[PDB]
């Protein structure tokens, strides 16, 4: 089996600049016919994967030019000319010149921006989830860069951290951030034990953590 | 033009036995081999093999030979993918895709291989929520099996300002929410709605944020 190793594994970018993808071969792979069978493809968080480039360095039709595939022997490169904000997902090469046709292990282009600080909001159970006998405290931490962020939840001004659930969403398109969701499960009957409900983020953008909590008796 | 249209997402006990149908129109289905490919959940895509479209002849990866069976249908322009006594970690993406060098590619088939049952979420409104200038408004969507839902807000009408963050596992069944900022000259008075979709189970939810 022809092992084709990509590098590096994730590359943050800024719009407008350049990017170059390697792929390498464990063995040169050149088909039977003569022919080097070294395909890209990006695929994004929604979908399937589309070609970009076929036998080394041809683009597929309606593949713009920013793109380009070059490489020989066992050393193949992708160049992105002109990154924009489309160019977001993973990249892959693909050889089908030995049997099994075998794929890189893909890099990850994210979109280098300015740091931003989440905007945390926090949110009590509804009234219709306790009556299940069950309490979900929510926290979203939206907008923020990067994506490097620690949550702590207390209680009763008590570090809990049992029972907590994180969710990040990948890059935005429109403005490259990232948003996390924390959630915090108790039952009702603990929920319903302690006044106060914390929420509170440490992130680069400063070295006070932002903290948004809630007390049950309070409004 | 081209394209490759596979069946829906699929939830079978590990045992049991799967067909998964890829349809190619826009182009002479016999003059160009499919392959089958598996990407795992997580990262990494892995051929399985490749059926000559023609004689129907095929040809498994060493680590396909046995429980999985390439199939045609002329005669109809579809390739199947037959997955018999389905393990754990069959639980994958599937994906059909044209020509021995590869181009084209099918839109994948998620298979979950799991005795866990088929479980309608509760939705719940997440509200601030009641009495600035920006309001976040979210939606729980709390217990459901197996994967998607699909969460939009009043009825795609709001797109901006809006997070939905994927499902996490919450012991057995998954878990996911959304959140969304509009202004506060906006809400309460302006109705807003989270419309859950939970397709496995057949379950349409509409609930309204109210303040509390
Ligand atoms: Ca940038
Ligand atoms: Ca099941």
């Amino acid at each position: 089996d022809v092992l084709m190793t990509q590098t590096p594994l994730s590359l943050p970018v800024s719009l407008g600049d350049q990017a170059s993808i390697s792929c390498r071969s464990s063995q040169t792979i050149v088909h039977s016919n003569g022919n080097t069978y070294l395909e890209w493809y990006l695929q994004k968080p929604g979908q399937s994967p589309k070609l970009l480039i076929y036998k080394v360095s041809n683009r597929f039709p309606g593949v713009p030019d920013r793109f380009s595939g070059s490489g020989s022997g066992t050393d193949f490169t992708l160049k992105i000319r002109r990154v924009e904000a489309e160019d977001l997902g993973v990249y892959y090469c693909f050889q089908a010149s030995h049997d099994p046709p075998t794929f890189g292990g893909g890099t990850k282009l994210e979109i280098k921006r300015a740091d931003a600080a989440p905007t945390v909001s926090i949110f009590p159970p509804s009234s219709e989830q306790l009556t299940s006998g069950g309490a979900s405290v929510v926290c979203f931490l939206n907008n923020f860069y990067p994506k490097d962020i620690n949550v702590k939840w207390k209680i009763d001004g008590s570090e809990r951290q049992n029972g907590v659930l994180n969710s990040w969403t990948d890059q935005d398109s429109k403005d490259s951030t990232y948003s996390m969701s924390s959630t915090l499960t108790l039952t009702k009957d603990e929920y319903e034990r302690h006044n106060s409900y914390t929420c509170e983020a440490t992130h680069k953008t400063s070295t006070s953590p932002i903290v948004k909590s809630f007390n049950r008796n309070e409004c | 033009q081209i394209q490759l249209v596979q069946s829906g997402p699929e939830l079978k006990k590990p045992g049991e036995t799967v067909k998964i149908s890829c349809k190619a129109s826009g182009y002479t289905f016999t003059n160009y081999g499919m392959n089958w490919m598996k990407q795992a959940p997580g990262k990494g895509f892995k051929w399985m093999g490749w059926i000559k479209t023609n004689t129907g002849e095929p040809t498994y990866a060493e680590d396909f030979k046995g429980r999985f069976a390439f199939s045609l249908e002329a005669s109809a322009n579809t390739a199947y993918l037959q997955i018999n006594n389905l393990k754990n970690e069959d639980t994958a993406t599937y994906f059909c895709a044209r020509l021995r060098a590869v181009d084209y590619w099918g839109q994948g088939t998620t298979l979950t291989v799991s005795s866990a049952k088929t479980t309608a979420p509760s939705v719940y409104p997440l509200a601030p929520g009641t009495a600035g200038s920006s309001v976040t408004l979210g939606c729980l969507v709390k217990g459901y099996f197996p994967e998607p839902v699909t969460l939009t807000w009043n009825s795609g009408a709001l797109s901006s300002g809006v997070h939905t963050f994927p499902a996490v596992l919450q012991s057995d069944l998954y878990t996911l929410s959304s959140s969304v900022t509009v202004t506060s000259s906006t809400w309460p008075s302006q109705s807003i709605t989270c419309n859950v979709a939970h397709p496995a189970s057949s379950t349409k939810v509409d609930k309204k944020i109210e303040p509390r």
